[PDB]
């Protein structure tokens, strides 16, 4: 309902292995 | 770096 | 296996060689229980963790 805007790139994988601000590789 | 699946958020009507 | 599933996207996969002696633990190495001999509470125990 809130906190998301159209076009936001949300990560839907490996959420257990990501910390805030860490660098990740999109697929 | 850990390769992750990224979903581009889109708005669609939903009732 | 650990190198293969190092980039698994749904959870965690860990390969541990079995403990040398059966019945002395679930894996080799050291086993430590972090107690709260005073009752600091669950949140405090996780903080110590």
């Amino acid at each position: 309902s809130e906190g998301l805007q159209a076009g936001d790139k949300v990560i839907t994988s490996s959420l257990a292995a990501i910390r805030p601000g860490a660098k990740v590789i999109p697929r | 770096a850990r390769e992750v699946d990224v979903l581009s958020v889109k708005t669609e009507p939903f009732t | 296996v650990n190198q293969h599933f190092a980039n698994l996207d749904d959870g965690a996969i860990m390969a541990v060689p079995p403990p040398p002696v059966e019945g002395l633990g679930n894996s080799g190495g050291f086993a430590l229980r972090l107690q709260d001999r005073a009752g600091l509470g669950r949140d405090a125990l996780l903080a110590a963790r």
